[PDB]
């Protein structure tokens, strides 16, 4: 039909330049998108360079302070001991008593106590006390370098043991009398030791620890003294006074009262008072049945007074760590996916190129 | 209970009798001797550059170690 | 021929232009995707690094961190627990004098007002906590791990607000010299003596003694410092066949005793010498005089002063310094990339519009 | 109306309908590249929140905890000796003897001493003796405020120096019912100005060598007389301060160099050597042994060591610790080659376009 | 000032008077007590794995405790 | 050696010759001043929020402090 024929030609000379515009908006599409990508690659490598210049470094000064802290840290506990011994040489100048557990520890007093040569009497002994053997004990610093410090313990050996002791207190009398041989009293071989100061004996139980380097040796007779004063076997060491004279002494199992002139004294009970009252004279009371005793004002305890318990409550500390965890699974299917676009992206372009027809 | 306390009245004073002696006569004495567990330093730039924690605890210890060193 | 080949062939001329007008965009269209698989395995491995590289060190870290906070923590408010152990530890188990991580002031005054004392003694220790704190011991008792026990054992004083004295004594020329030195307390109508310097403290006007080691003596004793043969009480007294002398320091003052051809001098850090002795026993205050000089030993009457130390100390500073992102900058920029999306689909939705 | 022309058009339809399904693939193409890159950038976003939000502000929060930390160690190094003083004068409620190398430090010490009021001699005998010097000290407490601390030092002064001094022992003697005596005047003795110094307490003494330093405090002054107490009792020149008995009785004194023995009555004594054992037997009387050929002597059941007995030496064996920090490392430029290589594509995409352009065209 | 000082050229010394006594003649005793602030360890993997501090600082605690217990 | 010991038979004793003396009859006094190098304590949100280290270091010395200022 000759003029259809022509009315299609126009539907197409009017075709082609239509495809024209469609593929000039189409690489306008296609310079837009280079662009975002453009940008989008810039702001990644810049994300790297955040990571790599800003974030790393600082990550590592911290892993750098974190390990000189703990080496410091740890330090002063694998050196705690050795850390306390030169404290304790530096606050003493070098020589201290008692010698404590950070100087010699438990497992190392016995063994030197197994070694040392005494009977197996003697080394149980000491294996009981390491309280008092510590308190005897010295310890002097020998020789100090910066990577080693050495320094003699000095405990005691004891040259008798099991003897009977005893620890003597005295009173006034009445002129009046007051024996000046206070102290503790322990056999030895033959005679009587006698240890005048108070700080040279140490007991625990019914167990007495002495020092002979400043004692007197005394005659078996010295105790006739505790009956008789002017026993003719042994001149007692007295001292004398031409006046009345009234106090008392507490001792270890009770206390004694020496009342005389116009003093009054009395024996109280910590639950019925006053319970008696003491003549001129010389009395003795126990401590299980007497508490206070008093003489003239003056207040004597019989009994250690029992008091006040205190209490400091402690709480357990907590630590918090809450660790920083990364939602990698749903990443990955994200990333799965834009690979996913790209390759069906590839096949639409294949289509295309066969229809021109590149084969690929 | 061993431990008892006789009173005399006749001469005013009162005894406790009933303990067990142990006088020193002698003197044990022994070396101990005790190593340093040292830190090896490990050098790097950490979070605060004027802080250098490692050396001032080695420095603080030496110096312990020198006035000890002079009492002898 | 009814129609124009003429318009159709040149029709053609145009369409193999456009042929390979597309075949250059294919071409660039697998060149961006080439382009955007690169980039996107380098995002996945960006990525990768932050999980498994940087991630798990940021961890560890916060875990040392933690065990560190921990242990100082543990230092701090266990600071009384771990001196106290620290204590018993050095002087096995037994301490002198009552230290205050042993015991605080609150607590001590706490167990004062409990004492079954008069509270004019109560009172008085109050005032005076360091010589309690002196006077008293300290006994470990149980020691399990998670609790510690001690015996604090504190003084009762029996009687207070007594008259005290020191006796001070030296030799006098045959020669004597008294041998009762020491301090004396007023007791229930007799004197205490104590006779050890060791048992007895002093603060101010005040004085602390231990009744333990102590003699009782009668009123009669003070006629000693006037008559040594006072025929009421037979003075304590040391003799001396031959000529002596020597000086002992008192507390106000200085005694000297100068006999024999031994030559004595009290001077003074201003005018040096000002009194020489003659034979016999003189005394000295520590108002005017500051040494006095026996032959060629000398005493000083009164502490020296000396010179002033100072160590000086700097304010320590911790320098902490934050890092901050570039948040808004970087979203603008992914807005950007957003914005050139949108409008390459615009261009697109625009071409199919012309194809049907 | 018709012919070949008719099949001309019919063609030009041919190739015309197939270059427009070859763009609408493209297009789809284009639309596919598009949605990915959407996504992508997403995640991009996505990443870059996770370390501005997430990890940042924990990388801060450790900074932050390390700059505490490291401070608080820092106040115990650098105030040292402040917070050893506080612990000392704290644990003796003020009052402290000897005095610590915390409280007062040797360089300091001997700047105090070539500063007291003393003799060329005395400062260089202190100098050397600085132990005993900080043994016979106090450190007394006196101002304490947050910021400062302050307190007394009391060193001692020496009155005289280099005088002959001499330590005296003593142990019973007997009649051979017989009597005893023993000198009650034991301890150490010092020439003062043309008289003797007594010093009785064992504990005012402090002795270093050849040489001794005593407190003058707690002393007796006696006449040069009392030494013919060492040869004669009963010097008629100054009565000697005794102790008698009516009863036989026996021990052993152990002194410095040696150990003196009283053997009387019915008791057996002994001196032994650690090589020989027993080697001498003692009869009634006074004897004395030395110890440099005696090492233990023993009176009845009881045994005095005149020697130190040497014992087992201890050793505690510590090992160097160690510190591992392993650091972290990113591979920057093999990075910056594949983000070289992706604007290296988007380049030449341009290029494929620019050419495709300029075959329609649009010169660029 | 109360205190003041007479001395006796009669019998060679000096008397210090005008202080106010105290002399001990009891004890009192009370029973104080102390708990310790525990630390519960939280288990993770730190920065070093050679070291425990939490563990080493309890173990050279438990430890200063032991060798107390063992004095008596 | 310059000690050396003899030995007295008539009367039982032993003297230890050849000391030197050093008779202490004085007290030196010197007043020794220490400064607390200070911490400013930098203030900002740390790991965990209950562990304020910097004040609790300080508040644990400003309390040794105090109990020693109630002693005088």
């Amino acid at each position: 039909a000759s003029g259809v024929a022509v009315s299609k030609v126009l539907h197409l000379e009017g075709e082609v330049n239509k495809i024209k515009s469609a593929l000039l908006s189409t690489n306008k599409a296609v310079v837009s998108l280079s662009n975002g990508v453009s940008v989008l690659t810039s702001k990644v490598l810049d994300l790297k360079n955040y990571i790599d210049k800003q974030l790393l470094p600082i990550v590592n000064k911290q892993s750098c302070s974190i390990s000189n802290i703990e080496t410091v840290i740890e330090f002063q506990q694998k050196n705690n001991r050795l850390l306390e011994i030169t404290r304790e040489f530096s606050v003493n100048a070098g020589v201290t008593t008692p010698v404590s557990t950070y100087m010699l520890t438990n497992s190392e007093l016995l063994s030197l106590i197994n070694d040392m040569p005494i009977t197996n009497d003697q080394k149980k002994l000491m294996s009981n006390n390491v309280q008092i053997v510590r308190q005897q004990s010295y310890s002097i610093m020998s020789i100090i370098k910066e990577e080693v410090l050495a320094y003699v313990v000095q405990l005691p050996l004891y040259g008798v043991i099991d003897t009977p002791c005893w620890k003597l207190h005295t009173s006034p009398l009445c002129i009046c009398l007051t024996r000046t041989d206070r102290g503790w009293y322990c056999d030895n071989a033959g005679s009587v030791s006698f240890f005048p100061q108070a700080e040279t004996c140490k007991v625990q139980s019914n167990r007495v620890f002495c020092d002979t380097m400043n004692s007197l040796t005394l005659p078996s007779e010295v105790n006739l003294c505790n009956v008789d004063i002017f026993n003719p076997k042994y001149d007692c060491k007295i001292m004398t006074s031409k006046t009345d004279v009234s106090s008392s002494v507490i001792t270890s199992l009770g206390a004694i009262v020496s009342c005389y002139g116009k003093t009054k004294c009395t024996a109280s009970n910590k639950n019925r008072g006053i319970i008696k009252t003491f003549s001129n004279g010389c009395d003795y009371v126990s401590n299980k049945g007497v508490d206070t005793v008093s003489v003239g004002n003056t207040l004597y305890y019989v009994n250690k007074q029992e008091g006040k318990s205190l209490y400091v409550k402690g709480e357990p500390i907590i630590n918090f760590y809450d660790p920083l965890v990364f939602p990698s699974d749903e990443f990955d299917a994200s990333i799965s996916q834009v690979n996913e676009k790209i390759n069906q992206s590839l096949a639409f372009i294949r289509k295309s190129d066969e229809l021109l027809g590149l084969e690929v | 209970q061993n431990i008892t306390e006789e009173f005399y009245q006749s001469t005013c004073s009162a005894v406790s009798k009933g303990y067990l002696s142990a006088l020193r006569t002698g003197w044990y004495t022994s070396v101990i001797t005790i190593e340093l567990s040292n830190i090896k330093e490990n050098k790097c730039n950490g979070t605060d550059a004027k802080v250098k924690l490692i050396k001032q605890e080695l420095d603080k210890y030496k110096n312990a170690v020198t006035e000890l060193q002079l009492l002898m």
